[PDB]
């Protein structure tokens, strides 16, 4: 729960932090040795691990959404945006390697900057799944939230927009230059 | 003398099964 | 305890109908006043205190609580704040030597509760700009009073502290909290806001001049409370502006553009537009109080046509005792405003040719 | 560097990320080259799958 | 070693010299260190920590004032330092600001109330 | 029961969580303990009451997309002030294993003035959005208190952008 917590936040669950497809990461709430307050802090941290497991499942499942290229560019942006969360977890591992007794409030203060960025990008993925957002409308969908107003969230979605603008410019440098379209069922 | 020996070359090795004083 | 809310409403209404151009002056929500939390005040062995040597150790830890705001097991704080001299109730069946001795120590407990209430009350918006700063400068003196009692408690953990030892230790805190309680009641009793709470602190700096312990505390509170008022002077003496959201400055500006505009019927300006306020002079600026008003008076009649105010001085003005810097900084911008407005009037729309044509 | 710095599971998997990405492509490319009887169709289908699968990745 | 030989190492560290050269300054160092050997104030690391934090807050370096709070705990975590008050009292005194009154603030206890 | 259990209780109630010996989490009027017991807990629990208020607002405001560009940035600044309060709770937990500095009053004095200011910024900015929302943050920076002046003027710089 010092190493099991970094392991469950790494996206590999375990039967303290019981993975449930409904309740994400869930502590099993009845423990005679810990007590209800640290349980609440653990649940608060399990929100981040729940979002990370759902993100990695979405990326593994759709790296090729229902089949195709523009959301393929979205996931290649998405894992690279989630990369500093991994590397901050690896830095936590070295600090807990250095000192044998560090608090959860230590971990909470270090990971409360990703505690915001993850629920903000969840709605960006959720609109694409719900409205069956096909092809170039994903470009508009991430841009209407690129007017975000959390400045980390605005910059993090800007990286994704630049990535999938890469494949937009790639198709445009085919049809404007050599006169041929290169598109199967996306446009 | 001991702070003179303290300027030594340190071993930067570590394991997971050795947490406390594991050079 | 509730009549202070009436006081806050009256000073609210005064600033509201005075400054009619800007957005509504800030307020606290009501619960900040209605909390008992923010005000510092809010198995226990029934042997009838038999053991004589243990009575000292029991009452001194109740004392270590009562020095910093907490009713004890044997001492107990009476439910006033009707008045401000908050009395305490010790246990009746005590050693009379000990009961008398804690009666001598309890004045620093009473002179603490009347300081935390002053800072909690005069941190509200209605009390201007300077009475905010006076309750601001006392809290670094509250910090040391707490630090001594925590150090004495951790010393009391080792059993190396006595009731006589504690009464020896707290002798500087008995003086410093007493000067703060005297300043607190003197600002509360006579209602002192703005310049009026800048005069009284300058009086107490002259009361304590030869002690050099109570003088330095009081002189620290004067320079700290003089920071907002002199900063309005740092604009009004160099430019025509008095920003003054609470009308505490010696100069107020009337909107007597309403009667006199496009014809200056009164030729308004010297007579009815710009007036000096007499009670809001801090009693050490009375010496040039007419010159202070006339300095910013000379600037704005330039500012009516000439948009430029071009004061090259821009001198930082602050309170100092023993040494009069804030007289000549006033004289410098008074000379400059007079020189600019005169030479403006004599070169531009010249007065010799108009008097010749008359 | 095992036998001669601390090293764990969570470091070696993130170190081998750009290799475990490339192996998953081979699991799908070879799957069409193993799922088939004549010697001309077994080579023609294999060589054609590669030319289709890279045009997927352009 | 002994403190008498160890003071001469300090006189050779600050002044760059040998012990056969610098002997007038070491003569002065024995005068001030001797007869002022015993600690005069009650020792507590807490008051000195709350003064180093106050000093680092006063220079608008509010980030280092709570990094000192994480550095001061490691001194207790390791535990080979016996007198942690003295070295912090020394390191506070030799502190320079990279860029008044003290009878009002918290000072150490005098040790004169006790029968030393 | 002991004051040490009260210390670890009041430390989690600093985070605002329900603890062992203090039960009421401002459902009915406020936090209530059930003489170090009553009075010192009724002191220190109001910082957790402050935590409950200024985190309730931003938990609702980040979930509202209609609050706008100036108030997701207001929601960002209010979160930046809360992370450092959890830093203070971290050092409060780390010194436990003395740490009975009269039940942490110097440790929780610098939060409480900052939190009663952040709660003021919370409940004065309730309902406002747009250029009216930056005007309410500007409607706190005529405070001569420089600890309160440097706080809101830092929050103005993030809101006004």
């Amino acid at each position: 729960m010092i190493h099991e917590l970094l392991l469950a936040l790494s996206g590999y669950p375990g039967s303290i932090f019981t993975w449930n497809k409904r309740s994400g990461l869930q502590v099993s709430q009845d423990f005679p040795f810990l007590h209800p307050s640290e349980t609440s802090v653990l649940n608060r941290l399990c929100r981040l691990g729940t979002d990370y497991i759902r993100f990695t499942e979405f990326i593994e499942q759709y790296t090729g959404g229902l089949h195709g290229i523009y959301l393929r560019a979205f996931c290649t942006g998405l894992d690279s945006v989630l990369q500093p969360y991994r590397q901050a977890l690896l830095d936590l591992e070295q600090e807990f390697l250095g000192d044998p007794h560090l608090s959860i409030s230590h971990v909470n203060y270090f990971l409360d900057q990703f505690q915001l960025l993850f629920p903000s990008v969840m709605v960006v993925v959720e609109q694409i799944k719900s409205q069956k957002i096909h092809g170039c409308q994903i470009l508009e969908t991430v841009y209407k939230h690129s007017c975000g107003g959390l400045p980390p969230v605005r910059s993090a979605l800007e990286k994704i927009l630049a990535v999938c603008h890469g494949v937009m410019y790639k198709q445009l440098s085919a049809w404007m230059l050599h006169g041929l379209l290169l598109d199967q069922h996306e446009e | 003398l001991w702070e003179a020996a303290l300027t030594y070359e340190a071993s930067k090795r570590r394991c997971w099964e050795r947490v406390g004083c594991p050079p | 305890l509730q009549q202070s809310l009436e006081l806050k409403r009256k000073m609210l209404r005064d600033k509201q109908n005075k400054k009619n151009s800007g957005q509504h002056l800030p307020i606290f929500p009501a619960w900040v006043y209605e909390r008992p939390a923010l005000i510092g005040d809010f198995t226990a062995l029934p042997i009838g205190t038999l053991p004589l040597a243990s009575q000292e150790s029991a009452v001194v830890e109740d004392l270590l609580y009562v020095l910093v705001g907490v009713d004890g097991r044997y001492v107990s704080a009476q439910p006033l704040a009707g008045r401000q001299s908050r009395t305490f109730l010790v246990d009746p069946n005590l050693d009379l030597s000990i009961r008398e001795l804690v009666h001598r120590i309890l004045p620093v407990a009473a002179s603490y509760s009347a300081v935390t209430r002053f800072i909690e009350e005069k941190s509200s918006f209605e009390y201007g700009q300077v009475n905010h700063a006076l309750a601001a400068a006392m809290r670094t003196l509250v910090k040391e009073h707490l630090i001594l009692v925590s150090q004495l408690e951790q010393l009391h953990r080792q059993g190396l502290l006595s009731l006589q030892k504690l009464w020896f230790y707290i002798q500087p805190a008995m003086r410093t909290m007493d000067i703060l309680a005297s300043l607190a009641t003197s600002v509360d009793k006579g209602e002192c806001l703005g310049g009026s709470t800048l005069s009284l602190l300058h009086d107490r700096s002259f009361s304590y001049t030869g002690d050099s312990q109570a003088q330095e505390l009081c002189l620290y509170l004067t320079k700290a409370a003089s920071a907002p008022y002199f900063e309005v002077l740092e604009k009004w003496i160099y430019r025509g502006i008095i920003h003054d959201p609470y009308s505490e400055f010696m100069v107020e500006e009337h909107e007597l553009r309403k009667e006199r505009i496009q014809e200056d019927y009164n030729d308004k300006y010297w007579d009815q537009r710009y007036t000096i306020v007499q009670q809001q002079i801090p009693s050490f600026l009375q010496k040039m109080a007419d010159k202070i008003l006339s300095t910013g008076k000379y600037l704005n009649v330039v500012r009516e046509c000439g948009h430029d105010v071009t004061c090259p001085v821009a001198k930082e003005i602050i309170y100092t005792l023993k040494e009069r810097a804030y007289v000549e900084q006033i004289e410098k911008a008074f000379n400059y405003a007079s020189k600019v407005l005169l030479d403006f009037l004599m070169e531009e729309k010249e007065l010799v040719a108009h008097l010749r044509s008359i | 560097c095992i036998i001669n710095t601390t090293i764990t599971l969570a470091i070696v998997v993130d170190k081998l990320a750009p290799r475990l990405s490339q192996l998953k492509v081979l699991h799908k490319v070879f799957s069409t080259g193993v799922a088939e009887t004549r010697n001309v169709v077994r080579a023609s289908h294999l060589l054609n799958t590669l030319y289709k699968a890279i045009l997927e990745y352009d | 070693k002994s403190p008498n030989v160890l003071l001469q190492n300090l006189c050779c560290r600050i002044l760059g010299r040998s012990e056969a050269d610098v002997a007038q300054q070491f003569q002065y160092a024995v005068r001030v260190i001797g007869s002022n050997f015993a600690p005069t104030v009650e020792r507590d690391e807490f008051l000195v920590a709350e003064k180093i934090k106050k000093e680092l807050i006063r220079q608008r370096r509010e980030a280092d004032a709570a990094l000192f709070s994480e550095l001061h705990r490691k001194l207790h975590s390791q535990g080979v330092l016996k007198n942690k008050w003295s070295i912090l009292y020394l390191l506070l005194s030799l502190s320079e600001d990279p860029r008044s009154y003290a009878t009002l603030f918290a000072q150490a206890l005098p040790r004169d109330a006790h029968s030393t | 029961i002991t004051e040490a259990a009260l210390v670890r209780d009041i430390l989690y109630v600093f985070q605002g969580i329900d603890g062992k010996n203090i039960k009421m989490n401002n459902t009915e009027n406020c936090y209530k303990v059930e003489r170090s017991l009553r009075d010192t807990a009724v002191r220190l629990s109001e910082l957790g009451w402050l935590h409950n208020k200024i985190r309730r607002y931003t938990d609702q405001r980040s979930l509202d997309r209609s609050f706008g560009l100036v108030g997701q940035s207001f929601c960002a600044a209010l979160h930046q002030e809360l992370r450092e309060y959890y830093r203070l709770l971290s050092v409060l937990h780390s010194q436990l294993q003395s740490l009975t500095l009269r039940r942490l009053l110097v440790w929780t004095y610098d939060p409480k003035i900052r939190l009663k200011t952040l709660a003021a910024l919370v409940d004065h900015c309730q309902g406002r959005k747009g250029g009216e929302l930056a005007s309410a943050v500007h409607a706190y920076t005529k405070t001569g208190d420089p600890y309160m002046r440097s706080l809101v003027q830092h929050i103005l710089s993030l809101v006004s952008h």
